Formats: C-alpha cells, sequence, structure tokens
C-alpha cells in the first residue's frame, strides 16, 4: 500500500500511487529468493468507500522443503531498504526494483529480489514520475493477547532522490 | 480526488489468498495509514491456521 508513502512537497508531481486513486492500480510482483523459490503476486489496490483495500493473490513455486522459507529459518524482524521507481510510459504506469535481505537464525542472510509493475485501473490521468526511491523502515511485533498466527507491523515510508 | 483522499487518517483492509508449493493459506489485515507522516500501522491474522511461510517474507506484498 505504497499510496501511503510520504512524498515531499517538491516531489508531489512524482506520486503515481495517489494519482491513480479512487479507481486504483494493479500491482504485480515477482519475488525471487536466492537459491530457493519465487513468489508471483497480483494485487488490486483501490478505495471501497472511505477504506483503502489491497486484494492480493500469491503463488509460490520451486521452494526447498528444508530451505530458509519452508523450513522457517528466518528471524522475526525487518531491515530498512529503498524501493527504486522508474516510469513505464508505454503501459501508463511504473516499474520498481529492490532487494530485501532477510536475516537467517544462524546469522546469515536470505536475499529476496523484487521486480514490481503497477498499472492504473481507471481511465483518468495519472502522474508519470522521474527516477526516485522510497526509503522504508519497518518494525515487527506480536500482540500478547493474540493466540492466532499473526503479525503487527509499524512502517514508515518516505520518497527521496529528487532535490 | 487523488492526493486529496490521503490528507488524513485512512482505514486499510488487506486480503490475501496464497498457495506456496501446494500449501494453501489466507490472511486478513486491518489498520490505518497517515500519508502526511508516511505512517502505516497494521495487524495481519492467518485465517486458515498457521502460516506455511515466515511472516517477514510477506511484508512487501502486504504493505
Amino acid at each position: 500500500v505504497q499510496c501511503f508513502s510520504r512524498y515531499p512537497d517538491h516531489m508531489k508531481q512524482h506520486d503515481f500511487f495517489k494519482s491513480a486513486m479512487p479507481e486504483g492500480y494493479v500491482q504485480e510482483r515477482t519475488i525471487s529468493f536466492k537459491d530457493d523459490g519465487n513468489y508471483k503476486t497480483r494485487a488490486e489496490v483501490k478505495f471501497e468507500g472511505d477504506t483503502l483495500v489491497n486484494r492480493i493473490e500469491l503463488k509460490g513455486i520451486d521452494f526447498k522443503e528444508d530451505g530458509n522459507i519452508l523450513g522457517h529459518k528466518l528471524e522475526y524482524n525487518y531491515n530498512s531498504h529503498n524501493v527504486y521507481i522508474t516510469a513505464d510510459k508505454q503501459k501508463n504506469g511504473i516499474k520498481a526494483n529492490f532487494k530485501i535481505r532477510h536475516n537467517i537464525e544462524d546469522g546469515s542472510v536470505q536475499l529476496a529480489d523484487h521486480y514490481q509493475q503497477n498499472t492504473p485501473i481507471g481511465d483518468g490521468p495519472v502522474l508519470l514520475p522521474d527516477n526516485h526511491y522510497l526509503s522504508t523502515q519497518s518494525a515487527l511485533s506480536k500482540d500478547p493477547n493474540e493466540k492466532r498466527d499473526h503479525m503487527v507491523l509499524l512502517e514508515f515510508v518516505t520518497a527521496a532522490g529528487i532535490t | 480526488k487523488g492526493e486529496e483522499l490521503f490528507t488524513g487518517v485512512v482505514p486499510i483492509l488487506v486480503e490475501l489468498d496464497g498457495d506456496v508449493n501446494g500449501h494453501k493459506f489466507s490472511v486478513s489485515g486491518e489498520g490505518e495509514g497517515d500519508a502526511t507522516y508516511g505512517k502505516l500501522t497494521l495487524k495481519f491474522i492467518c485465517t486458515t491456521g498457521k502460516l506455511p511461510v515466515p511472516w517477514p517474507t510477506l511484508v512487501t506484498t502486504f504493505x
């Protein structure tokens, strides 16, 4: 839900995400885990009344049974990263590339390469940006009163790269 | 319209249907976002039982 990223005033004409609203956008990703499998996602992000909805379909293939993913060898935390955005004027949307480094319990790291593509659902005009990035900072926690498998996420996202 | 719909606190809903190596699962997420501060506060619950993949692997898909 990158439509909640803080775009500085001098960079507001580069906010594709918010300009596609209320009709929204389709977000597609290929997440490739190094020496393991891949996730292929298709999501629809749009407004349903005053509520922002993110409907996703995830498909994961070629994963190792006792790899870092299916064997649950990753620590419960998240590192800071940058999402590098570029325009896709041919598809009236954007493309994004970034690397996520998950911490493994032995002290090593599991690389997850992300390729992203976003296209508007509506016919209305959108903002096609110049090259920039989104500085992300996340923190994961647990609700002590919850017994179901869960995750509490606190995230801060700010756009940068253009002065 | 557009940016004007994000000037304040907006409620968020996340619904995911997954299939990883045959292991089918569903996650429901609720929370809010304040774009003025680029802040996201969300809680995700696996509605099909236990998640067959670690939670950190899904953060970018969620969000």
